[PDB]
RNA sequence: UUCCAUGUGAACAGCAGUUGAACAUGGGUCAGUCGGUCCUGAGAGAUGGGCGAGCGCCGUUCCGAAGGGACGGGCGAUGGCC
RNA sequence: CCAGUGCGGUAACGCGACCGAUCCCGGAGAAGCCGGCGGGAGCCCCGGGGAGAGUUCUCUUUUCUUUGUGAAGGGCAGGGCGCCCUGGAAUGGGUUCGCCCCGAGAGAGGGGCCCGUGCCUUGGAAAGCGUCGCGGUUCCGGCGGCGUCCGGUGAGCUCUCGCUGGCCCUUGAAAAUCCGGGGGAGAGGGUGUAAAUCUCGCGCCGGGCCGUACCCAUAUCCGCAGCAGGUCUCCAAGGUGAACAGCCUCUGGCAUGUUGGAACAAUGUAGGUAAGGGAAGUCGGCAAGCCGGAUCCGUAACUUCGGGAUAAGGAUUGGCUCUAAGGGCUGGCAGCCGACUUAGAACUGGUGCGGACCAGGGGAAUCCGACUGUUUAAUUAAAACAAAGCAUCGCGAAGGCCCGCGGCG
């Protein structure tokens, strides 16, 4: 069995110095050095745990090099926030400046009966 | 079955640190790890992720209450003074 | 002889706080136009655990007053608090647990904790895991306040100073018995380095004026008074009574 | 030598109890013939809730 | 590495100002050409033995072309 | 230590340019009291510092 | 420099050697992609300041006019089919 | 004339681009330890095909070696979802090895996204490797034929991905770096040979400086030395076996550890064996010895009810020939496959059978210390120290304790 070695002078089972095994084209298992799991984006609301869809999950400064639409998702506040809390937020942005209009109608017509 | 007598929750620490002791921790022991029901959805799932801190499983919702329970009797006291003292100030 | 542990404790080289993944400072908000006059209101972010600190900490977002930006602070989470709460606090913030208004307003016997010592000073007293302050009684001019500590011992209180109304969370924390050595380990690791406090008796008379003899026996009073010189003031610092507290 | 002896083996020779060192359940886990016999039970169970064998509640 | 599919893309990469050399791998089942443009190697995979020969009939007459085994 | 820097790695080619033997066309030479080269260095013996 | 080759056998290799990590001549380490370099960590450290007879020391945001940057617009010149 | 900062899907979200600044919000960077299970490879295993070798006194369709595809794209299996749509569930269902999920929407249909390290493909057969054979008598990345194939398994070992739970009076790093969004200040062209602007596809140019040999340890390091000492990691095959135990072996490595020869005396040092008695030896059962694995039984006092406990005490164990039970797949039946086990029975040997290795002596009591831990590196591992527990004492900050020559330290 075919004992194999590093190819980097770092010899230890650090967090950076993680393989993969391959057989190459002659025959032969050599290591590959892969890069980390990338963690696709968290939304802005605080509450939902589940990482935002159709975005890619790479290591962040892979970003440079991505197109704009495989970054983001084709809604307002999309990319940054789930969808659940994108729309809680606009009937939640609706209803209270609905109810900021009852309280100024009621205000006005106790003034009135002032 | 049942598979002790008296012990129940600090029958893993053995024959050790005293009968009052391990009895006294038991009580606490049990508090500190059962689930609690929310008060803002109903579900059963208040477990306690720090000295403090609890948490809803399905609310995503952190009360901060007491250290061994979700809430303390001077608590639940000073809750019930302040709403007291706050409708005797209002009238 | 040697300079004792007592004495090393006060240079600072290997008995400094552990700090490194502590949270912050838990301090109320800084006092200005919006919490003198009215009230400023902001929203519970979340709730985290300080090391070190049997207290939960409450991270609470207001709105910056005078440009735009929102400001993040760290509250004494009162114990009831959750995420989503909206905290009020100001001369005019009314009263319910979790908001921090000033102590002039409130009446007599509230519970408030994270309290203000001298005006401005973003709360100093009652502030462990679970302990208040009541408020006794107030004196509208001079504008000054008895307070009940949680010592026992009662303050005079300038009255505009803010308090967070309630009780600390994390109570009842010390009622649990440390079963093992492990878990006193692990609590003292995370506060700062001085746990296995070896008794004075034990040492050799070099590094302790308690030490030395062919029995553990401390030879001199244990009582000491407070104009004894560094080095000395070991063991029972100027005792009023010393024995077993039966009685009051 | 050794496929010849692993021939025994299946047909169940050198396999007493003299020949036998580890506890039964550092040989053959009885969490592991549990969780065996249960997946064996509770894919029967849905194959015959799916067959129409048998309805829910039997099933459950 | 990329591989193109019709043979019209083929021909316009192959008509490209980067394209240094084409080469023709027939192997048997196939018959590959390919180009050495300036960033990539583009494959054409054919199995029609006479499009093949019309293929290499068709390659524009400057570029390098050089058949290989 | 194969992770030299290079100020290390220049003193180091400096000693052992310095490690060669004495030339033969000196001890011909009139005012001459030398018969070999006194400063010499071997790697197990002497450690040369740094 | 012990690496590698060619040679030697005085000294060394606690015996011996035709051998050697010994001696004498010669060669030998090639990078955008592998590391350093960059970042902060526990920490270290000038400036303001304070102390100190004094070399200097404490201090690290505290008793500091602590930025040399920029969208745009106006001004005056330059080089280019102004 | 007027429009023209793109389009599709109910939605999750998709399409190859798809203007935008000071300002604000967020994400990645950025997380502990442990348990359980699942997916993927690497290796191991089995059944066949090739090619070459090994045995052949007899047997052996035998035995051994080898039997390949990189990075980066394209497609697809394969996992995962705390994503979407229809609809409304009790006779409660769904489901895991354990959990656990649901009128805050379960099952049941149909979609969507992420990772896709695996397969096919481009690279890629040209090259590599194994065989047979020609050339250059040389100086050859020389030239040729052939081949590099088809299946199965698994609580297997290592790595990795993923789900899920447990523990904490322990909550398990920062910053550079990069990106998405909210905003809408502005800019673009007047219908064209359009313009501003484009994170799409190509095309052009460049990436300086320093390190790179070798040893890595019973001979390249430090112990004055080629010193039995010490020195942080990675890879890890077959058998027996529970095993990374011990023992034997294959790839690989070495020459017995700063010498050889000849004898086999005393004293040793290190292994062993001993009749009969069994601690009578000696301060003392010191050293040795007994026991020892597994399966089936059986297990007392005492006790903090957890233990004690492998208590103690028995029996069984080999080889061989069998029987029975424990599964998938496809179309209560039939067919076809693939595993290790467990229980029992017979026969059988000079009663030998955990046959080597591995591998607890047992009990009744006293004293001390609760325990786990630490301790005098080089005469003391203990009853000492520490510990949780219990009780005191000081201190509400211009404060308690302490440092400092000094300071709004
Ligand atoms: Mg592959
Ligand atoms: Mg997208
Ligand atoms: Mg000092
Ligand atoms: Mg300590
Ligand atoms: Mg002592
Ligand atoms: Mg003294
Ligand atoms: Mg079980
Ligand atoms: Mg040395
Ligand atoms: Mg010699
Ligand atoms: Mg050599
Ligand atoms: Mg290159
Ligand atoms: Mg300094
Ligand atoms: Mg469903
Ligand atoms: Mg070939
Ligand atoms: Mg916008
Ligand atoms: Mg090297
Ligand atoms: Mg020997
Ligand atoms: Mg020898
Ligand atoms: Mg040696
Ligand atoms: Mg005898
Ligand atoms: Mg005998
Ligand atoms: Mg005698
Ligand atoms: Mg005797
Ligand atoms: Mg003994
Ligand atoms: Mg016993
Ligand atoms: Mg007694
Ligand atoms: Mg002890
Ligand atoms: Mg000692
Ligand atoms: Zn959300
Ligand atoms: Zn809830």
């Amino acid at each position: 069995v075919q004992r194999l070695t590093y190819r980097r002078r770092l010899s230890y089972n650090t967090a950076s110095n993680k393989t993969r095994l391959s057989r190459t084209p002659g025959n032969r298992i050599v290591y590959l050095y892969t890069k980390k799991v990338g963690k696709a984006p968290k939304s802005a609301c605080g509450v939902c745990p589940g990482r935002l869809r159709g975005v890619r999950a790479v290591r962040p400064k892979v970003l440079m090099r991505l197109s704009k639409t495989k970054k983001h998702v084709s809604r307002a506040y999309g990319g940054s926030m789930c969808a659940k809390c994108v729309r809680d937020r606009i009937k939640r942005a609706f209803l209270i400046e609905e109810q900021k209009i009852v309280v100024k109608v009621l205000k006005a017509q106790a003034q009135s009966q002032k | 079955a049942k598979r002790t007598k008296k012990v129940g929750i600090v029958g893993k620490y053995g024959t050790r640190y005293g009968a009052s002791l391990r009895k006294m921790v038991k009580k606490i022991e049990i508090s500190q790890h059962a689930k609690y029901t929310c008060s803002f959805c109903g579900k059963t799932k208040m477990k306690r992720r720090a000295v403090g801190i609890w948490h809803c499983g399905s609310c995503m919702k952190t009360v901060a209450g007491g250290a061994w329970t979700y809430n303390t009797t001077s608590a639940v006291t000073v809750k019930s003074a302040i709403r007291r003292l706050k409708e005797l100030k209002d009238q | 002889g040697r300079v004792i542990r007592g004495q090393r404790k006060g240079a600072g080289s290997v008995f400094r706080a552990h700090v490194k993944h502590r949270k912050g400072a838990a301090r109320l908000r800084a006092v200005d136009f919006a919490e003198r006059h009215g009230y400023i209101k902001g929203i519970v972010k979340d709730i985290i655990h300080d090391p070190g600190r049997g207290a939960p900490l409450a991270k609470v977002v207001f709105r910056d007053p005078y440009r735009f930006k929102k400001r993040t602070e760290l509250f004494i989470a009162a114990e009831g608090i959750h995420t989503g709460q909206f905290v009020y606090c100001g001369k005019k913030a009314q009263l319910n647990i979790g908001n921090v208004l000033p102590v002039g307003t409130m009446p007599e016997g509230t519970i408030v904790c994270c309290l203000e010592e001298k005006p401005g000073d973003r709360g100093k007293l009652a502030r462990a895991s679970g302990n208040y302050a009541t408020v006794i009684s107030h004196n509208p001019e001079t504008k000054k306040t008895r307070v009940k500590l949680p010592s026992g011992s009662k303050k005079v209180i300038s009255s505009a100073n803010r308090a967070v109304v309630g009780v600390v969370a994390g109570g009842g924390r010390i009622d649990k018995p440390i079963l093992k050595a492990g878990r006193a380990y692990h609590k003292y690791k995370a506060k700062r380095n001085c746990w296995p406090r070896v008794r004075g008796v034990a040492m050799n008379p070099v590094e302790h004026p308690f030490g030395g003899g062919n029995h553990q026996h401390i030879g001199k009073p244990s009582t000491i008074r407070r104009d004894a010189p560094a080095g000395r003031k070991v063991g029972l610092i100027a005792a009023r009574r010393t024995g077993r507290l039966r009685g009051t | 030598r050794c496929r010849k002896n692993t021939l025994a083996r299946r047909k169940g020779r050198h396999m007493g109890i003299g020949k036998r060192k580890g506890t039964a359940n550092a040989r053959m886990p009885e969490k592991v013939t549990w969780m065996r016999r249960m997946r064996i039970l509770r894919r029967l169970l849905r194959r015959y809730r799916e067959s129409k064998k048998i309805d829910r509640h039997m099933y459950h | 590495p990329r591989k193109i599919e019709e043979i019209k893309d083929f021909l316009l990469t192959a008509r490209r100002k980067d394209a240094k050399s084409v080469k023709i791998k027939k192997n048997k089942d196939n018959v590959k050409f390919k180009v050495r443009c300036s960033r990539y190697l583009y494959t054409l995979v054919i199995t029609d033995k006479e499009k093949a020969e019309k293929l290499k009939q068709s390659l524009p007459p400057g570029l390098a072309v050089k058949e290989l085994k | 230590s194969s992770h030299k820097t290079f100020r290390i790695k220049r003193f180091l080619a400096k000693k052992q340019k310095q490690n060669r033997p004495i030339p033969q066309w000196i001890w011909m030479k009139t005012g001459n009291k030398i018969r070999y080269n006194s400063k010499r260095r071997h790697w197990r013996r002497t450690k040369l510092g740094l």
